[PDB]
RNA sequence: GUUCUUUGUAAAGUGCCUUCGAAGAGUCGAGUUGUUUGGGAAUGCAGCUCUAAGUGGGUGGUAAAUUCCAUCUAAAGCUAA
RNA sequence: GUUUGACCUCAAAUCAGGUAGGAGUACCCGCUGAACUUAAGCAUAUCAAUAAGCGGAGGAAAAGAAACCAACCGGGAUUGCCUUAGUAACGGCGAGUGAAGCGGCAAAAGCUCAAAUUUGAAAUCUGGUACCUUCGGUGCCCGAGUUGUAAUUUGGAGAGGG
């Protein structure tokens, strides 16, 4: 009950108590997030839009 | 800045200033690269050191 | 030239119809630009001369271009580099005295 | 004069059959992952170097920029369509140039590129562009 | 009694004081020594009074101007701006293109190698230049803490004459005055 | 910009200007601590040539290293002074990743280097697609594993015939010369 | 396979004429000491001394000098199987 | 103005938020580095750039898109297998030591900066705070930054103008 009350008190806050944060692994918590890992440069994004990998086949 | 210059000079005593000249001459030495003769001297000195007896044996023989 | 179609001699080798590949600009790697020349001339004017360059100038004046080139080769390690340095100092002397 | 007086190391390939199975599994997995594309890119025909081997042709790394331009496409698009491009190879042999250009023309006429937004027509997967476009000794 | 002569100052104070002594006591090459000759009090005040009319846009002012453009979006919306140019690479480019009408160079730049070539470049390009005391004072002109350089390329019609008089004044007080000494050690 | 001028002038290292600057600066460096944080790059052109950016998360440390002759043991040489400088700075700031380093100065006792470091925890680095490669755990202590430019040069990592006489080259040749490769159907 | 705003004179590719075309320094390289590989000239690496150029520079280790030729483009960086 | 400030440099805080250390270590990357042994018993040499010692990583590591190999009608990042070949070469009457390019195959993948005036608009970014559809978004604000953060270009090119 008390932990859930603290969780609802902190809901949506940027900084949570460390015991309320997810444990996972030290290395997993040090890894880049999906957003940071997915960041690309403007030049690379333009190239990806202009020349994506195509779907083709060998028949005719 | 006679006042400041003499203050720093007397602090050091506690053309160019003395502190600067001494600092510069501590590190303005000449690194002449080693010569073949000196290197051979080094090698033979190491050989002489490594071909010494131990003190137990030396002192025992000397006492005898 | 044109291969003679036989396995020995001058210009030996098989004969196939030639093509001239487009000249790659990486082969234009040491070329000079007008702005690069401008920058190097200005920096030369600002910075002046290294001491060994000064004594190369003195040697060129007094003891001869042969001895200047020999001293330059001693301080550079390469005969072509000594030639380049001596020609550069000669141009500097001509521009700094005559024109 | 002098003998080898020490003890060697031993590498034993007990995993030869297991590794064959693993390579076969990996190829099938990659085929499923990239279907209906082939497992290999189109490679050019190239003369082997040196006087011992220059009598025959083999597969090269990738088509020259000049050959791609002659075939009528750009390097970026060809790379996305399944063609190997090699920027460091140069052409000085019109026979090899013509063979590679014809190779690219035939590959373009033999592949079907699907629209990047439209509905995909049914098309089976062919695994080997190499088998469908074999290198031929001139 | 006053012990400042015998106060054991911190190491950082001692080092900066010794650096000040060393700079004046050493024999300085002329290309560096030219930065010890700057604009005098009166002409520097006049120069800064001119440039403070062309102090560039602040962030709040940019929001207001982009507000007006957005109204007129859905050339004409905003007028042609007049402001001083201040980036080092930008001003070197302006000098090399001779677009700059007057260049102000801070005397206190560390490393000094960043501006030690600018007077020679401005001479080879014909651009009027002046060495002034204070990268901080230059930065005040462009909303920064410090600025290595500042420049005027375009001025308003009501200020062309003031700019020309300022250039002539700097020529008389700064070029003819320091020409002999800036070439000596 | 000013790049061409800076590069040419800093190449002209025996001129009066650069000798004067070198003298004053080397005295000041001897005044400061053996390893200390530099406020800004002494050679901005060289730093950004080696990958420095003027943004939060980029750090410059200046480090003083004793020369081959001038050691204090409280002749054989295989250890690089620049490598020693980089490793000592990395140990001093182990929260950071060492990117590159460059020579700034020297006297008869010491050489002086400036080490470029990146903060892998800073969001300005983690959201930069051009630099967050250094946030990956595989790049911890590059200078300790010999993966900097000086490390690769000392290891002899280069293409061609001239680069088989290294430690790695000799290890590979030893296992070539005396590894039995026994196949199931013996060859 | 369905649905949502279509993005948009924003972004990118291909054609011709012309002007350019920035490309990393106490580094490259040289000498010497140690070490490593070599039968050897010689080679790699580190210390020390000296230290470039821009139609340049590296490499093509039989002795050195010279002239050509061929081939790449260092002294910054990432990258699956 | 004997004042009041702008900066620079250097500090401090149980300041706000983070991060490093230790373990394991078969495999991987650096440093450091023997001797026994074998060669007439050997100082060259070999063992061996091995054992021991120190440091640093990952699920692989390292290497990697040529300042390459070649000398051909030329090939074309790196890695690994087969190979080259037990060959050329050396030394020995037949004891021994010993390459590399090419070739076949497994796998295949390419790219990023620095160097440019956005100068009709630092277009870039950390943080605090408030809300939201919370691996993040938006507004406001304190800042970083012109001693250069974005866009544009990377030699295979590419940029400016038409």
């Amino acid at each position: 009950q008390q932990r859930e009350a603290v969780r609802q008190l902190y809901k949506g806050k940027k900084y949570q108590p460390k015991d309320l944060r997810a444990k996972k692994t030290r290395a997993l918590r040090r890894a880049l997030t999906k957003f940071e890992a997915s960041q690309v440069t403007e030049k690379q994004r333009k190239k990806q839009i202009a020349f994506p990998q195509r779907k083709y086949a060998i028949k005719a | 800045a006679d006042d400041l210059e003499s203050e720093l000079n007397a602090m050091y005593s506690d053309n160019l200033p003395d502190w600067f000249l001494e600092d510069e001459k501590e590190h303005s030495k000449i690194n002449k690269p080693i010569t073949k003769e000196a290197a051979m001297a080094i090698k033979e000195k190491i050989k002489a050191m490594n071909a010494r007896p131990i003190k137990k044996v030396a002192e025992a023989k000397a006492r005898k | 030239t044109v291969k003679t179609g036989i396995a020995i001699g001058l210009n030996k080798g098989k004969k196939v119809t030639s093509m001239t590949p487009a000249p790659k600009i990486s082969y234009k790697k040491g070329a000079a630009s007008n702005r690069t020349k401008f920058v190097r001339s200005l920096v030369r004017e600002i910075a002046g001369l290294s001491p060994y360059e000064r004594r190369l100038i003195d040697l060129i004046r007094n003891s001869g271009e042969k001895r200047a080139r020999k001293v330059a080769k001693k301080r550079l390690g390469s005969f072509t580099r000594a030639k380049a340095k001596v020609e550069e100092m000669n141009n500097i002397i001509a521009a700094s005295r005559r024109h | 004069h002098f003998r080898k007086h020490w003890q060697e190391r031993v590498k034993v390939h007990f995993d030869q059959a297991g590794k064959k199975v693993s390579r076969r599994n990996a190829r099938a997995t990659r085929a499923a992952k990239i279907a209906p594309r082939p497992l290999d890119l189109l490679r050019p025909v190239v003369r082997a170097p040196t006087v011992k081997y220059n009598r025959k042709v083999r597969a090269g790394r990738g088509f020259t920029l000049a050959e791609v331009k002659a075939a009528g496409l750009t390097a970026a698009y060809a790379r996305t369509i399944g063609i190997a491009v090699d920027h460091r190879r140069q052409n000085r042999n019109q026979e090899i140039f013509d063979a590679n250009v014809q190779r690219l023309k035939e590959y373009q006429s033999k592949i079907i590129v699907f629209p990047r937004n439209g509905k995909a027509p049914e098309a089976e997967q062919v695994l080997s562009a190499a088998a469908t476009f074999p290198i031929a000794q001139p | 009694r006053n012990l400042s002569r015998y106060v054991k100052w911190p190491e950082y104070v001692r080092v900066q004081r010794q650096k000040k002594i060393l700079s004046i006591r050493l024999k300085v090459p002329p290309t560096i020594a030219q930065f010890q000759y700057t604009l005098d009090r009166n002409t520097a005040a006049e120069t800064f009074k001119l440039f403070n009319k062309y102090r560039p846009e602040t962030a709040a002012e940019k929001k207001e101007r982009l507000t007006k453009e957005a109204a007129a979006v859905a050339q004409d919306a905003s007028p042609k701006p007049y402001a001083v140019k201040y980036g080092l690479n930008h001003v070197v480019a302006l000098i090399e293109n001779k677009k700059a009408k007057l260049v102000l160079i801070a005397n206190d730049v560390d490393p000094i190698e960043l501006v030690v070539f600018l007077p020679a470049l401005c001479k080879k390009m014909g651009v009027p230049y002046a060495i002034v005391k204070g990268k901080a004072r230059l930065g005040t002109l462009v909303n920064q803490k410090t600025s290595a350089v500042a420049a005027l390329t375009e001025v308003r019609a009501e200020d062309e004459a003031a700019l020309a008089k300022l250039v002539s004044t700097i020529d008389a007080n700064f070029a003819d005055k320091y020409d002999e000494v800036k070439k000596h050690w | 910009g000013a790049y061409k001028y800076l590069e040419e002038l800093q190449r002209k290292k025996q001129s009066d200007v650069l000798r004067f600057l070198q003298r004053v600066r080397v005295w000041e460096y001897r005044q400061k601590n053996v390893i200390h944080r530099a406020a800004r790059p002494t050679r901005p052109d060289k730093a950004r040539r080696l990958g420095y950016k003027a943004k939060q998360g980029f750090v410059i440390y200046r480090v003083r290293v004793r020369r081959g002759n001038r050691k204090r043991p409280v002749l054989k040489y295989q250890r690089s002074l620049r490598a020693t400088a980089e490793e000592r700075v990395g140990r001093r700031a182990a929260n950071l990743r060492v990117l590159n380093s460059y020579w700034v100065n020297q006297d008869s006792t010491y050489k002086y280097f400036e080490v470029i470091l990146v903060d892998p925890q800073h969001k300005a680095i983690r959201r930069d697609a051009r630099y967050n490669w250094i946030c990956d755990p595989v790049h911890k202590h590059r200078e300790a594993r010999g993966l900097t430019a000086t490390g690769k040069k000392s290891r002899g990592i280069n293409k061609g015939h001239k680069f088989n006489n290294t430690k790695a080259g000799r290890r590979k040749t030893w296992k070539r010369q005396n590894t039995l490769s026994l196949w199931r159907y013996r060859k």
